[PDB]
């Protein structure tokens, strides 16, 4: 039977670790896939951690220039939660260069985009085979939500955007029965730019916190329902939480207003935000100018109100570390037995050419965490790899 | 027609689309008589200009949003400036995690400038 | 900049016949977010140029189906598989790299 | 209980990618077969790749002159779609040098040829055991159709030929159930020549597209039903499709007759065809001499008259890639529920000593695509290997 959300978000005091991957440091000997940016998501009887493989395996010649992020080789494969992405438990999903997943009770569904870069097309695979095809409306880079789609009632949801990256998009919000598409509406955001959403249901309204690429240093945030009828806006929160930003003392805020900054109006990176009653589970990068460490800041009336009151903080990745996106997702009622949903976010850590130029290659590793009621402490939960490996020499 | 060293001046006009609309860099583009092509500079839709090094001196390139038209301007013409004249629009983008690049898909009539007396 | 030399000066052509041009560059375009721009431009008689190729192989919209491209480094190839009497003119190719674009000395098509 | 297929072919508009193997690139450093010909099959679950291994790995020193097709370490194993062909994950279905799988809602039939070349004699294992086995009559190579076959009604059916290659051979049409044989019919088709057919069911009649080697630029067509009552012709459509062939102005076509041509007597490539009414989607490589790119042609009235009008055409690789063989196969009702069978084909690019003339060893990689109502635009979704390996150097 189809798996039911339309249930609340559960109140949650601090995030405690679940899983790790590992997947660099075992993977200088072991045969592991060179991913790019993974994601989790579960279904009734376990977690998966989704991932798009570049087709290469690390230490192999074929790694070289890996940095390219679109090409005809990348496919999304998928791992039980915890275990190394390596060659031979990685079950086959789709092919694509940017893809989402979720499980609506029966089977996983999962979209594929691939194609050239002005004729992508989408392919929604459902159980194994694909179902449907979505092709491209303004004939630029199709994308999706780089994270698990949001399934209620049978009905999954995600978002896509086709258009410039610096510059104002169109933004379309689908909705799917059994694999192949039923409804489809575009949002009329004019003054913003909604890019690489994070979502997860909320008692029956989906909510997205997103990322912003175009004179913005502040999260859109977008809800919708069953019919598709939306709301758009901004995090009203007055502590900015994209990666480009100017220091808290400094920003405003605003709930409808774009707002830009000192050289932080053409780049951003995924993000996350949970809402707890008026209060927001921000995530964010420690840095203010680049990827690294992280943190997760409750912000009070941080949803609503411009608030700066910073309840309670807590950091997974010291300021000497590499991270990278993160994004949400939850576990269901049938995997807990609680009557509501609990909140949990991924977090990536990069490492290769981007910053590390003396390695030909880029792989990163991801961590997991999930709320807990009780308080938790933080820690330096790093990935610990140690470059140059034998191929880069 | 221009005399040596006066101001050359050149406009360029965008219909169907809009200026500020698609993110696209606007550029110039000349081809001296018998030669190949030569690149002049790019001016985004919100000003963020570049220029070719020989005439960084010279150039001057700007935009006029309400007109949908964007200007070239190189002070100092010599008889050597002498060439058609081309503008056309080219759509990329480097700093996203989704890069892309769509070279010089259009192209304008060109105008023939003549620096003489 | 980068010098960008074009092999044939003139390339002698038929109709039915494959035809080649090539093109090398002074620095590998190879740029460090790892794609490789170069494209390749076409100008028929008493017309401004226009795009054949916009990346090392991708072929642009509407252009006709029997043009290819491939190279890597320093070394491209645009690749015509059955000339036709529509491709009289002048190929010139364009890199993409580095702050000035530059273009390609230009190879011009005559039929025989 | 049994897999119906007594259902009508599906109408198709494009046909979209599905799976790609990757088999080669990650080969370079993963422990992955040495394969020389795959196929797919579809099971009432999930769809597997069944490849004939030939008993090393790539990089493996026994990886030498692996152009032999024929030897006594080849078998016939099977992997879910899409994974790479690895040592770990591969099941063992059969010994063989030529082989045929298909599910027929039970448990998967397979048909593993082998022996030395003069006697050689075929195994058919019937859920992982041997039940009956199919002696050779003319006492030359026995062949099965290197691709999936054919169970309607709980009968599993396929095409074998003994006899010469580019010589008038013996065809014959068998027909099982629950592993052994129960009937066997002769094809009395004297102008030609079928070696390696392509088949899939419609709507009760079983038809193959198959492979002429013997003065034919043009696919055979072999027709039959359920107590195997044939017919057989020739594809009528009016542009050639085999690998050698004269090109589309220069060529005429017949219905019936076959048709040489300059050097095209005396060789071929396997391929496959679906009809959509009268129409056909012809498959065939881009160049006319060589294994390199593949095409899609949609062919109104191809099937009948003669018909040069192409409606629509796809390409999946561009013409400076290595292809191969190229076969069909249809996802049944219980995997889609639809209320028809949805066509799919098969892709393998091969790599290796024949045309690379520097490697020791030969292998290729499978791509996947199926058939989607909305039309989909074609890109080149090429192998992207990068020889030489470690071990020709
Ligand atoms: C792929 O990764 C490999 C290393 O695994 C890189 O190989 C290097 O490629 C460069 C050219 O891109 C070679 O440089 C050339 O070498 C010779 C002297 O050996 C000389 O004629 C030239 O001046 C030029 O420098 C280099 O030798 C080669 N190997 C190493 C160890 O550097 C390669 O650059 C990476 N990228 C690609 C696109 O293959
Ligand atoms: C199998 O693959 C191996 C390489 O992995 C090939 O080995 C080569 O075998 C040839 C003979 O078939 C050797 O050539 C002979 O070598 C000596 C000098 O070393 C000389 O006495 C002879 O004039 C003759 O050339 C060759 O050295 C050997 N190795 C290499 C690197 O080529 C082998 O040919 C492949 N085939 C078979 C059937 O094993
Ligand atoms: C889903 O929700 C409906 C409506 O509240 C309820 O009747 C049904 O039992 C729920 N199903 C499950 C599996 O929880
Ligand atoms: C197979 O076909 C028969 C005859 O049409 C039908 O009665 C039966 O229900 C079908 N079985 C399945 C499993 O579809
Ligand atoms: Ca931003
Ligand atoms: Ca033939």
């Amino acid at each position: 039977e189809f798996l039911n959300n339309t249930e609340p978000l559960c109140n949650v005091s601090g995030f405690a670790i679940v899983s790790k991957d590992n997947g660099i440091r075992i993977g200088s000997r072991g045969h592991v896939f060179v991913i790019r940016e993974p994601f989790v998501a579960c279904g009734p009887t376990e977690c998966r951690t989704f991932f798009l493989t570049q087709g290469a395996l690390l230490n192999d010649k074929h790694s070289n220039n890996t940095v390219k992020d679109r090409s005809p080789y990348r496919a999304l494969m998928s791992v039980p939660l915890g275990s190394s992405p390596n060659a031979y438990q990685a079950k086959f999903e789709s092919v694509a260069w940017s893809a989402t997943a979720c499980h609506d009770g029966k089977r996983w569904l999962a979209v594929g985009i691939s194609g050239a870069d002005d004729d992508a097309y989408a392919v929604i695979h459902y159980g194994g085979m694909p179902t449907d095809v979505v092709r491209s409306w303004r004939k630029q880079i199709l994308r999706t939500q780089e994270s698990s789609c949001v399934c209620m009632k049978g009905n999954c949801y995600w978002v896509m955007t086709d258009g410039p990256a610096n510059s104002q998009a169109s933004y379309k919000i689908f909705k799917s029965h059994k694999g192949m598409v039923t409804n489809e509406r575009e949002v009329s955001f004019q003054g913003g730019h909604i890019e690489e959403c994070s979502c997860y249901p909320n008692l029956g309204k989906v909510e997205c916190v997103c990322r912003d690429n175009w004179n913005g240093m502040n999260r859109p945030v977008l809800t919708f329902d069953e019919d598709l009828n939306y709301e758009v806006g901004y995090l009203c929160a007055g502590i900015p939480t994209d990666t480009p930003r100017v220091q808290d003392n400094s920003f405003i805020g605003s709930c409808t207003n774009a707002v830009g900054g000192s050289g932080t109006n053409n780049y951003g990176v995924k993000g996350f935000g949970f809402r707890q009653g008026n209060s927001v589970w921000a995530g964010r990068t420690v840095s203010i100018s680049s990827r690294s460490g992280f943190e997760i800041l409750l912000v009070e009336d941080g949803w609503v109100k411009t608030s700066k009151n910073v309840v309670k903080k807590v950091e997974v990745l010291n300021n000497k570390n590499w991270s990278g996106y993160s994004g949400a997702f939850t576990i269901p009622i049938t995997m807990t037995s609680k009557q509501c949903l609990v909140p949990c976010f991924w977090l990536e850590m990069i490492r290769g050419k981007p910053e590390e130029r003396t390695s030909i290659w880029t792989s990163s590793s991801s961590t997991v965490f999930c709320g807990v009621s009780s308080e938790v402490p933080g820690w330096s939960w790093d990935d610990g790899a140690i470059l140059p490996f034998d191929i880069d020499k | 027609l221009v005399k040596p060293s006066e101001t050359l001046s050149l406009t360029c006009s965008v219909s169907g689309e809009s200026i500020s609309s698609g993110g696209y860099y606007w550029t110039w583009i000349r081809q001296h008589p018998g030669k190949g092509l030569e690149w002049i500079g790019n001016i985004f839709d919100t000003g963020s200009t570049h220029y070719s090094p020989s005439l960084k001196t010279r150039l001057t390139i700007s935009i006029d949003t309400s007109k949908n038209q964007f200007y070239l301007r190189l002070n100092s013409a010599t008889a050597a400036d002498t060439a058609v004249y081309y503008c056309a629009r080219v759509g990329y983008s480097l700093e996203t995690d989704r890069p892309y690049y769509f070279g010089l898909d259009v192209w304008g009539q060109g105008t023939t400038v003549t620096v003489s007396s | 900049d980068i010098v960008m030399t074009q092999s044939p000066l003139s390339l002698p052509v038929t109709p039915g016949e494959p035809a080649s041009i090539s093109c090398r560059s002074s620095q590998s375009l190879l740029h460090s977010n790892g794609y490789t721009y170069l494209d390749w431009y076409l100008q028929k008689p008493g017309q401004s140029p226009q795009l054949l190729i916009y990346l090392a192989s991708n072929r642009a919209s509407g252009v006709p189906d029997r043009f290819s491209g491939s190279g890597s480094g320093t070394y491209f190839t645009l690749k015509i598989s059955r000339v036709e009497a529509e491709d009289v003119g002048v190929y010139y190719c364009m890199q993409a790299v580095q702050t000035p674009w530059t273009f390609g000395q230009g190879t011009k098509v005559e039929i025989k």
